[PDB]
């Protein structure tokens, strides 16, 4: 044994749970309204379902240059309308 | 001397739960962030913009479809910096361009370096041999040869492998039919490598569970061992006289035959990189000239090199324009190589 | 002692170089036969019609192969699953021309690879030995059955069995991707992870008892002249190897228990190659690997690709391509 | 806590179920409880299979595997296979589970409550695994048991409903079987066919009167040999080539249910007519067969001589001959000749398919059924996307046959590695060095070296 | 081919007979340990 | 891009007239098209015969034309040959031979015109895709 308390000794007592009762389904809670707010789609720049095409289009918004690739994908944006 | 160094020295190498070491100092951040990346893209992050495809759960992807895409291909082996010039700085134009591919292939190469480290770090304080460390090269020679140099020698990092399931997969598949990887004698020793260091571990666990002294009672022989015995728990002689007669040869030294398990495994990841550092090049066993040179002259002539070539010329013409969405390869159909009927 | 007797006492002995046994006295001409007819058919066999199309395949070195290239060719796909013995030809050319040959080495080989196991089990009888080593071997013998003898029954030919070939090998693994998609199959999957980890921990186990060896010899000695064979003692020192280990990574993910250490090395390898076979085995029924083709779609039910769209193509490719003139029909049924 | 813990029994947690081998009570109970859990599933599944099944999609559109074997027994169904009453299914899915009730009450009571073993309770129940006498004894009980089991199959046959007949001359229906086959010749004639292609052995039987005449003599075999093993005890060369124990009885009949295993995967796949092709869909063979009937009746329609059409290899584009002679449908399909179906009988002659038929007999519902089959291929994947492997998604169907074969052959296979490490640790065991190598009397030592 | 036939056959029956007939004469005393496995 | 009235609204009849479906027809459409047709049509192809695919522009000069739901309400109860010229009812599913087909026997009429909605709506999604079989996939 390295001196840590056993993790069969922490898991098992009353104040771990406690504490964990209430922290674990906090960050699940967290985790959902990442998503279920919309703030993860604009975080990461997934499109949303109406957003990988315009209406008409069925060509893909390719990046197709390397020092300009940043404004491609800021005007492929505004083409969604 | 007992100065701030030597102090740091100490605490860096208590003996606690995880040991850190001087090499934990590389490893631990390297490693988290290059697994927290993957995470992290295969759950929120797309493959829009530099391959046409949905690659995250957030998209509706499942396990064995997210991944972490390469970069598009106008990006070229850039670095792809947070701070470089294509991102300039913005988070999310820096996902949406593949900086995450980079980030997870770098940190990952550095999390290696800090592992095999790790492993001479610890062997040195507990007094073996570094025998484990030096096995270890191995996978970081298939990890730089497929992840690092192979995309290097191409056209750029958009094929390298993606982290994905189905995206290695697809990597599989495209070495197939592009480079006749099949073909190429450095991966053939690499599957015998493989297939032989699988072989030796179940002969090896299968032939010590089957030999062993009735050190104990119970039917269940696992608790008549103790670490600190000094008899050896199964029996060598017997092991090599059953070998000898079922096989014709055996182990008689129990070094070699341990050193050898080490041997096959390490041996032949090594020979399945240099072939990898050839394709790097398009240096391709594709094909046999002789057989070429017969069956261009002689249409009655057929084996089964020819018949898988036109496997490849399959793959080739049918996968490519979404493969490779940058080229705006348009195949007619008539153009497209097929068989009767399908 | 009658000559039964003797023969045996001489059949189950012990001492014999080689042993023989009940299961050696089927295994012993079955794997002659298959053997003899091998080298023989591999390197002077005349072109085979494979596909039952009047297209024969060249398979053998006399007739433009070489080592890679050359095969066995499976017998012909108008024979089917049909007996094709030498006595049902007219004559050795015929059997020739449809692939007899591929029939009696597979048949023959299987049986002497089934009475292998077998002697495997018998030997340890003799010797006083725990019996499961032959259950280990059941993992790669299984997998032979499978490429063989189960994926022909239910595709309804030998002409789908593996070649006997470098190059027939990948031609079968290349047109199995396209008709079943075992890659995205789990049982291909726990199949990988079986070799891809029996070989991770063969390095490992090696790497870790090498590095533990009792200084016994000198610099300018090989090491393993420091371990003599029939030697009481131990080798190496587990409790070093333990102790480097477990702070590697963590105290408890490493083994103290050599018995328990040495059956996991058994199992990991064997179980994995058991569902590979039993993925070869259930694909030859048309259970294939999932499908995501098209899974993913947008608001307006455009297609939106992911990386198994890429392999379908891939698949595609193989599929319209494979066996270029022998589908009239456009759905390829078997 | 009697051989509850590894310290008394030898035996690690793990490999509990070993310290029941010499508790007779407590091995009758847990066996009667996992019977409960047999039949608990067919009840359950059954009931789970009627909610959701819809009469008018096919029996093999809706993943069903229980109704399909009630169907074949003549309950609920009627010409041409269709649906006409669903209560005998709700029937017998209700009265599995009612008795799986009485089943696991029987199991948890011996199992933990009655007496651990029976041995000092009855002498009739009692056994000892090394008694010849009783063994042969309790198996012959089980005989007579399973023989009248098969004379059920027959008074449903002959003297209750019938059977469904997918050959009865009509489009197939329940038909009471009158005159099941006697001959042995006949009967024992399947038991000696080759297992090729053609010939297929047992699972090449095609009709109802060898069915239920094999079942007349399964039956009378095993009450006979029944009687025969309880007044009985194994003769010395049966002494002398087993091993007698309890593992190795087990490891037996391990060995025993492998090959059955083997043998219901390969029936399932081929035959069509105890597993008929209108509720189970069709066979592989039959499906491809479908698929060149098909186009033949398409083409020909539009003008072609289908007799005379030359393919691309020289072989007919529709129709070619056997290796033998007879005309078969070409392309790849070649394989699969030695199909027979009752939609593509009346096109046969004595040379095969014969052209004149084709030209002038082929009935519209041949048309139907043969474009059913070939859309019902025996092809889909794991999750269920029905058609070859570059199918896109649409079609949510995996055939019965697939299900039912890939699920038996992973079963046999699994049950004959079960065998093999029953039988020798079985005889390791017997021979007394299933634990390991005795230091000091290691047999390799004493045996002279190979060199 | 029909001299062929029976002369396989006649091989293949020689052979299954020899393996049955083995293990039919005493197998499970053929061992070092316990040799009364009756 | 989704799914919006225009993208919905279809031709009825031949003289013109359009009819504007609801998503929960067009949905009910696709769900009706996979259990009654697709084992056959799926993609908008015909596996029984390929000559004849699902594609507007074939619809459109089929006899009587196809191309509007009228035209394919009529062809699920009467089906015929292309050319109009002979009916198909026995060897096709229909209303008509709902009692050889009965997978037909619980289409109402208003399902005849969601699977109908499905078939027109497809290919303004798809293009290519609907009716081009694998070369497409
Ligand atoms: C004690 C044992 C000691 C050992 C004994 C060894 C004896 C010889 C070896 C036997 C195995 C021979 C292989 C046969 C292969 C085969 O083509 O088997 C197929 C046959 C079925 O034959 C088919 O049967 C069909 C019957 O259908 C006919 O009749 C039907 C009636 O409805 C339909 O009409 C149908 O359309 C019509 O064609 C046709 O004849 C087909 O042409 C024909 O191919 O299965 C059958 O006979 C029955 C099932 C065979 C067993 C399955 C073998 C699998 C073994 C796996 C082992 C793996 C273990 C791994 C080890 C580690
Ligand atoms: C079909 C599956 C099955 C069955 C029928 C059994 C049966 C048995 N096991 Mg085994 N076992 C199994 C699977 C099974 N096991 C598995 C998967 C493992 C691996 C974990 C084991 C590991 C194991 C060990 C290590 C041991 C056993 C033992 C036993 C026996 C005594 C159990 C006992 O006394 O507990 C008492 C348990 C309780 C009092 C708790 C409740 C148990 C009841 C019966 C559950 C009933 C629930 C059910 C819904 C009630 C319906 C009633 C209703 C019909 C009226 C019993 C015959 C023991 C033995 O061999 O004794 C000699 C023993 O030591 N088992
Ligand atoms: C009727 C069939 C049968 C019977 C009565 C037995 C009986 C026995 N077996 Mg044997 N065995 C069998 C078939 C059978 N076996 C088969 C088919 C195999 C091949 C895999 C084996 C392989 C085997 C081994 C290797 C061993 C035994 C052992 C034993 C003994 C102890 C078993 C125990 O307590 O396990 C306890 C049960 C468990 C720990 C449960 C295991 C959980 C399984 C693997 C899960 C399977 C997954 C499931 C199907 C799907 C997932 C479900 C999930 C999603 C919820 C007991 C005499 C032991 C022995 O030798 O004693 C003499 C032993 O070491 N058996
Ligand atoms: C004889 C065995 C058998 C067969 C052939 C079938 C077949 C079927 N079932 Mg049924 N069923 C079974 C047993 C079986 N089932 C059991 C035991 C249960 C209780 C759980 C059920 C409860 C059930 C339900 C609730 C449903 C079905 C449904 C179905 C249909 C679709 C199956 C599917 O999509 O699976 C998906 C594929 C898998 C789940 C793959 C499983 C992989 C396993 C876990 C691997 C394990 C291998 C081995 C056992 C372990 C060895 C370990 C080793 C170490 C020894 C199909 C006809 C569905 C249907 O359509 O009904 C109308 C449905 O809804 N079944
Ligand atoms: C086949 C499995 C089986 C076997 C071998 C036994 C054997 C025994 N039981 Mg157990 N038992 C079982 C199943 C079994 N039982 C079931 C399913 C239940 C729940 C109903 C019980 C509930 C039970 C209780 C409460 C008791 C026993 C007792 C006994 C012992 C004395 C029985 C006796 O002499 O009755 C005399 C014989 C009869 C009364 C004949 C019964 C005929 C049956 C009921 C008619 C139908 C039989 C026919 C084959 C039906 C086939 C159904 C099948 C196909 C599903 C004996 C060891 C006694 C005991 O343990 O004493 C300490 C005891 O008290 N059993
Ligand atoms: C559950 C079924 C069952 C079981 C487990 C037993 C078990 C036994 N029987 Mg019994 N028997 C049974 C049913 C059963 N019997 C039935 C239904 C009858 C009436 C037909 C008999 C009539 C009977 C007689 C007359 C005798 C036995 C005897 C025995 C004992 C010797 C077994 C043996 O050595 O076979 C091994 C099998 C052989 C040696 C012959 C097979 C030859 C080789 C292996 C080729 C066959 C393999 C091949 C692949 C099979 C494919 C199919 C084939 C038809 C072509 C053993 C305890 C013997 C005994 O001791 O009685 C007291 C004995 O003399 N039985
Ligand atoms: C296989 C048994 C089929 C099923 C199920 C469905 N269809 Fe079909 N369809 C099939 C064939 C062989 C043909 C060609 C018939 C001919 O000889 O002309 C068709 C044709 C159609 C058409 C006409 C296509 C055209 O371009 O004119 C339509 C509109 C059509 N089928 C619709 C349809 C519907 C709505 C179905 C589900 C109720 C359906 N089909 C099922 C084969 C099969
Ligand atoms: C990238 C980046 C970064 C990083 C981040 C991170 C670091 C993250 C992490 C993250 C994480 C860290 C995540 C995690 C996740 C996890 C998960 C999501 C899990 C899941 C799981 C599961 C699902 C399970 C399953 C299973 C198995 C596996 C087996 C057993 C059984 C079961 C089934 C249970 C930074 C900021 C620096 C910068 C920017 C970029
Ligand atoms: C021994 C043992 C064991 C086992 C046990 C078992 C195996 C048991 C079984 C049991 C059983 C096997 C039971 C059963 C039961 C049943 C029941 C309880 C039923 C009921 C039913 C009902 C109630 C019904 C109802 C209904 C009707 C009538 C109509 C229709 C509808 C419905 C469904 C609603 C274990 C492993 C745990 C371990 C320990 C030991
Ligand atoms: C019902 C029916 C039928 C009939 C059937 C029959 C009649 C059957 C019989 C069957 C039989 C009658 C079988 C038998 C079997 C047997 C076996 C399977 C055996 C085995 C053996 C063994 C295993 C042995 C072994 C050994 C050896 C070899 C050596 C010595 C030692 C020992 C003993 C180990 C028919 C088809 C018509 C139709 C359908 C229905
Ligand atoms: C198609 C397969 C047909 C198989 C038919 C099987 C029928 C069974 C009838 C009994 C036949 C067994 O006949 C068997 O033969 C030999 C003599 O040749 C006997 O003699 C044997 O005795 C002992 C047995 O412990 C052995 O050590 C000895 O090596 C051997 O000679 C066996 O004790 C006898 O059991
Ligand atoms: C990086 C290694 C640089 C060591 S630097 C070293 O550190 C000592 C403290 O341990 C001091 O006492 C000393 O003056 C200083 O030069
Ligand atoms: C073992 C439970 C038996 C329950 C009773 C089953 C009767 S079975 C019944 O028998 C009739 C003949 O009289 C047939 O006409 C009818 O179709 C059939 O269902
Ligand atoms: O032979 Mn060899 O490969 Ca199984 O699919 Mn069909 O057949 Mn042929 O085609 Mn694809
Ligand atoms: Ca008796
Ligand atoms: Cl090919
Ligand atoms: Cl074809």
């Amino acid at each position: 044994t390295t001196g840590e308390r056993p993790f069969s000794d922490i898991i098992t007592s009353v104040r771990y749970w406690v504490i964990h009762s209430i922290t674990i389904p906090a960050l699940f809670i967290a985790g959902w309204l990442f998503v279920s707010t919309g703030l993860a789609y604009d975080v990461f720049g997934t499109p949303r379902p109406d957003s990988y095409y315009a209406q008409e289009q069925r060509s893909i918004p390719l990046v197709t240059d390397r020092f300009e690739a940043k404004q491609q994908v800021e005007t492929f944006l505004e083409q969604l309308k | 001397e007992r100065g701030w160094f030597d102090i740091l020295d100490d605490w860096l190498k208590r003996d606690r739960f995880v040991f850190v070491g001087w090499s934990g100092i590389l490893l631990f951040p390297c490693a988290y962030l290059a697994l927290g990346g993957w995470l992290t893209g295969t759950t929120f992050v797309t493959s829009w913009y530099t391959h046409g495809l949905a690659s995250s759960y957030l998209e509706g992807c499942n396990f064995l479809t997210v991944a972490v895409s390469t970069p598009a291909n106008s990006m070229g082996h850039s670095l792809l910096l947070l701070w470089g010039p294509e991102a300039q700085g913005d988070f999310t134009r820096w996902c949406q361009l593949g900086g995450l591919w980079t980030f997870i292939a770098l940190h990952g190469a550095f999390g290696l370096i800090g592992f095999m480290l790790r492993q001479f770090e610890i062997a040195r304080l507990v007094g073996v041999r570094p025998y484990n460390a030096i096995a270890f090269s191995a996978p970081i020679a298939v990890f730089v040869s497929v992840f690092l140099i192979y995309p290097l020698g191409q056209s750029s990092w958009f094929f390298a492998p993606s982290f994905g399931v189905a995206a290695i997969f697809r990597f599989l598949l495209f070495f197939q039919g592009f480079h006749n990887w099949t073909l190429n004698p450095f991966h053939m020793m690499g599957v015998a490598g493989v297939l032989g260091g699988a072989l030796l571990c179940a002969i090896h666990g299968a032939t010590v569970e089957n030999t062993l002294f009735q050190d104990g009672e119970g039917a269940s022989t696992f608790r008549a061992f103790n670490p600190t015995q000094a008899e050896e728990t199964y029996s060598m002689v017997t092991a090599n006289r059953f070998w000898s007669q079922i096989f014709g040869i055996a182990f008689s030294n129990k070094r070699w035959l341990h050193f050898f398990m080490l041997f096959v495994p390490v041996t032949g990841l090594w020979m399945s990189a240099i072939g990898v550092v050839g394709l790097a090049l398009n240096l391709r066993s594709y094909d046999f000239i002789s057989q070429e040179i017969r069956a261009a002259e002689d249409p009655e002539f057929e084996t089964f090199y020819t018949k898988n070539l036109l496997l490849n010329e399959g793959i080739r013409a049918w996968m490519a324009p979404q493969d490779q969405p940058h080229e705006n390869f348009v195949f007619p159909e008539e153009v497209l190589p097929r068989g009767n009927a399908l | 002692a009658n000559l039964w007797e003797r023969f045996c006492n001489w059949v189950t002995s012990t001492d014999n170089r080689l042993y023989v046994g009940w299961f050696g006295v089927i295994m012993i001409p079955t794997l002659l036969a298959a053997t003899i007819c091998f080298v023989i058919a591999f390197i002077a066999a005349p072109p085979v019609d494979i596909d039952g199309i009047r297209e024969p395949v060249s398979g053998s070195l006399l007739y433009g192969n070489n080592i890679i290239t050359g095969a066995v060719v499976p017998s012909s796909n108008a024979i089917g699953l049909h007996f094709y013995p030498i006595w049902e030809a007219a004559s050795l050319d015929e059997w020739l021309y449809n692939g007899g040959p591929y029939q009696l080495i597979i048949f023959h080989f299987l049986l002497g690879a089934s009475c292998y196991m077998g002697r495997q089990w018998e030997l340890s009888y003799r010797l006083g030995m725990r019996p499961w080593i032959c259950v280990a071997y059941s993992a790669p013998l299984a997998s032979a059955f499978a490429v063989f003898l189960i994926y022909p029954i239910g595709q309804g030919s030998f002409s789908d069995g593996m070649p006997l070939g470098i190059s027939g090998t990948f031609n079968f693994m290349i047109v199995f991707q396209a008709e079943h998609n075992i890659l995205m199959h789990p049982f291909h999957q726990l199949g990988v992870a079986g070799v891809f980890g029996g070989a991770l921990f063969c390095a490992m186990h090696g790497s870790l008892v090498t590095s533990s060896l009792i200084r016994e010899t000198t610099e300018t000695e090989s090491a393993n002249y420091g371990y003599k064979f029939g030697q009481e003692e131990e080798t190496y020192n587990i409790v070093a190897a333990h102790g480097y280990f477990g702070r590697l990574i963590f105290q408890y993910a490493s083994f103290n228990n050599s018995r328990s250490l040495h059956f996991f090395l058994a199992a990991w390898p064997v179980v994995g190659v058991w569902f590979a076979a039993l993925g070869i085995s259930t694909m030859a029924f048309n259970l294939n690997g999932f499908n995501f083709n098209h899974s993913v779609i947008d608001a307006k039910g455009n297609v939106i690709n992911t990386w198994a769209d890429i392999i379908n193509r891939a698949n595609l490719g193989m599929e319209v391509m494979h066996e270029r003139n022998a589908h009239n029909f456009p759905l390829d049924l078997a | 806590a009697t051989n509850r813990d590894q310290e008394s029994s030898g035996f690690a947690w793990w490999a509990g179920n070993a310290r029941l081998i010499n508790l007779s009570g407590k091995l009758l109970g847990a066996h009667v409880a996992h019977a409960g859990l047999i039949v608990f599933w067919a009840g359950a599944m059954t009931l789970f299979e009627l909610a959701h099944f819809i009469p008018e999609k096919p029996m093999y559109e809706q993943g069903l595997i229980l109704i399909p074997h009630i169907a074949t027994l003549g309950w609920g169904v009627g010409p041409g296979g269709e649906v006409v009453d669903t209560f005998p299914f709700f029937v017998v899915g209700v009265v599995h589970l009612i008795s799986s009730a009485v089943l696991g009450f029987g199991g948890v009571y011996h199992a933990i409550r009655g007496p651990e073993t029976l041995e000092e309770y009855s002498s009739f129940f009692g056994y000892d695994w090394k008694d010849k006498n009783k063994m042969t004894t309790i198996l012959g009980f089980h005989l007579i048991v399973l023989g009248i089991g098969a004379l059920l199959l027959v008074a449903k046959a002959m003297f209750f409903g019938g059977l469904y007949d997918t050959w009865a001359p009509g489009g197939g229906d329940v038909r009471v079987i009158t005159n099941p086959t006697l001959d042995p010749r006949v009967i024992f004639g399947y038991l000696l066919k080759s297992p090729f292609g053609g010939e297929g052995w047992i699972v090449s039987v095609n009709n109802l009167e060898d069915v239920v005449g094999g079942h007349i003599w399964i039956g009378l075999i095993c009450i006979a040999g029944g009687i025969w093993h309880i007044l009985t005890t194994p003769f010395g060369w049966a002494r002398r080539a087993f091993i007698w124990s309890g593992e190795a009885y087990l490891s037996y009949s391990l060995g025993a249910l492998s090959m059955m295993g083997f043998i219901a995967t390969c029936f399932v796949w081929f035959n069509n007519t105890v597993y008929p092709s209108e509720f189970y869909g069709p066979t592989g063979p039959e499906a491809s067969q479908a698929q060149a009937m098909t186009f033949l009746i398409r083409d020909q329609k539009l003008g072609a001589n289908v007799g005379s059409a030359q393919g691309p290899t020289g072989l007919g584009k529709y129709l070619m001959r056997s290796p033998t002679g007879e005309i078969i449908f070409g392309g790849e399909t070649m394989r699969f000749w030695d199909f027979r179906g009752p939609w593509l009988e009346p096109l046969r002659g004595p040379n095969g398919l014969d052209l004149n038929k084709i030209k002038n007999d082929i009935q519209p519902w041949q048309e139907r059924r043969a474009a059913e089959y070939m859309t019902h291929a025996p092809l889909g994947s794991l999750n269920s996307v029905g058609g070859v492997a570059t199918e896109i998604n649409s079609v949510n169907f995996v055939s019965p046959r697939s299900w039912l074969a890939t699920s038996h052959f992973v079963l046999a296979f699994f049950f004959l590695v079960g065998h093999l490490w029953h039988a020798g640790r079985a005889r390791a065991a017997a021979a007394g060095f299933e634990k390991g190598i005795d230091r000091e009397s290691e047999p390799v030592l004493s045996m002279p070296s190979l060199d | 081919m029909e001299t062929l036939k029976i002369t396989v056959y006649i091989v293949v029956t020689f052979f299954v007979l020899l393996f049955v007939f083995g293990f039919l004469s005493g197998d499970p005393a053929r061992n070092p340990k316990r040799k009364d496995l009756e | 891009a989704e799914l919006t009235p225009e993208v919905l609204t279809v031709p009825l009849n031949s003289e013109g007239k359009t009819i504007t479906l609801t998503e929960k027809q067009y949905l009910e459409g696709k769900r009706l098209f996979q259990y009654a047709c697709a084992s056959c049509h799926v993609g908008g192809i015909t596996k029984t015969n390929p000559s004849l695919d699902l594609r507007t522009e074939t619809l459109a000069l089929a006899t009587p034309p196809r191309d509007n739901i009228e035209g394919l309400v009529d062809y699920m109860k009467n089906p015929t040959t292309y050319d109009g010229e002979q009916e198909i009812a026995e060897v096709h599913p229909s209303l008509r031979s709902a009692d050889i087909f009965p997978k037909m026997r619980n289409l109402t009429e208003k399902d005849l015109v969601a699977i109908a909605g499905h078939i027109l709506v497809e290919p303004k999604i798809l293009g290519d895709k609907w009716g081009g079989g694998k070369v497409y996939y």
